[PDB]
């Protein structure tokens, strides 16, 4: 799909920009907040942002990308008792700002929003309340995501993802303990390192790109695609995350009895400030005064101020969870 | 027997059965942030 095409574009360049850092973050928490822009967008405003998604305008017509993004928010709640996953979309607007009938209406039938009256006046409460929200959906995982809140400004769309499910073998803490993890070549640290004896799991050896690829199920439907690249070759491996790669490893997985396991037990959380990526993916309009987001309040009268992105993910022996949220702080134009 | 050691920098992706899209996408370079 296009959605696992975005998100490949998007981790190349967070990588470009800080090549020998963790990486961590949600994609369709970002496509479903920018999918959700388009509902105001207009003439080439609007054009560029699906674009920018992967979306080819030709094949799906614009009805056809909201109707999707409506059903799978349908079927993605399905927090049921077995594995926990949820996704919110939301959006605090001005006290005295009408949006038309119709954006109202698409923003709660498709997008299952909600219009929360929010006095930007008061920056440091306005800011409280939309971190509570975040905080509130993730469990208390995504705490200040909103650093800082503009005094001119007039919206923030919101959108979240929490994810909570056991493995399906999990690890015995009785086994974890303190081995190298090789930062390098001749540089390496020490860290706690779980493991698995005698597991039959899903495994492809990737001779063309030389690689490992591994499959660790949660309870439920969702599981981790663990990609070990050869020593010195994950620049070669990064290169070709393509989504036409994701799907032959998925289709080449075949089981296989593995005599004994290794994960680092970790966590970690970055958060950033996606204006930069997104122009860089031809989102351009949206940020000066030629926007055109009409179809908000009728009025061309508001502009794309920034997109930040904080995200978390926990890996313990319990397979644990993980949960990410984007804002898009809009402001008059 | 063959053995998995991701003791050097990794990739994971979480990924959905059905719907094919990605939930979170990570790469490990140091576990010690």
């Amino acid at each position: 799909s296009a959605n696992v095409d975005f998100a490949f574009s998007l981790y190349k360049q967070l990588v470009l920009k800080a090549p020998d850092k963790n990486v961590i973050f949600s994609p369709l928490s970002i496509s479903t907040a920018l999918a959700f822009l388009s509902l105001g967008a207009h003439n080439t405003t609007l054009t560029e942002i699906l674009k920018g998604l992967k979306f080819n305008l030709t094949e799906t017509s614009e009805a056809e990308i909201h109707q999707s993004f409506q059903h799978l928010l349908r079927t993605l709640n399905q927090s049921s008792d077995e594995l926990q996953l949820s996704m919110g979309n939301a959006m605090f607007v001005k006290e005295q700002l009408s949006l038309l009938d119709r954006f109202t209406e698409d923003a709660k039938r498709l997008y299952g929003s909600e219009a929360f009256a929010t006095d930007f006046q008061d920056s440091a409460a306005a800011k409280k309340l939309i971190n509570d929200y975040v905080k509130n959906g993730t469990r208390g995982k995504i705490t200040d995501l909103i650093k800082d809140l503009d005094s001119q400004t007039m919206m923030v769309l919101v959108n979240y993802i929490f994810f909570k499910a056991k493995w399906e073998m999990p690890f015995d803490p009785q086994d974890t303990h303190q081995s190298r993890f090789y930062l390098s070549k001749k540089k390496w640290v020490m860290v706690p390192m779980m493991s698995l004896h005698h597991l039959t799991i899903p495994y492809f050896r990737d001779e063309e790109l030389s690689c490992t690829v591994v499959e660790l199920k949660y309870t439920g439907n969702a599981s981790a695609l663990f990609i070990l690249p050869d020593q010195d070759k994950m620049e070669e491996v990064e290169a070709m995350l393509l989504p036409e790669t994701l799907k032959r490893w998925r289709d080449s997985l075949e089981f296989r009895e593995i005599g004994e396991l290794y994960l680092p037990k970790f966590s970690i959380s970055r958060d950033y400030n996606l204006n930069d990526i997104l122009l860089q993916l031809g989102i351009e309009e949206a940020f000066t005064s030629k926007a055109d987001l009409s179809g908000i309040t009728g009025a061309r009268n508001l502009a794309v101020s920034q997109v930040v992105h904080k995200a978390v993910l926990d890996v313990f022996e319990e397979g644990r969870e993980a949960s990410a949220a984007t804002a898009v702080k809009i402001t008059l134009l | 027997r063959t053995i998995v050691r991701f003791n050097r920098p990794f990739l994971m992706i979480i990924v959905p059965t059905d719907t094919q899209n990605i939930f979170f996408m990570s790469k490990v370079t140091n576990p010690k942030q």
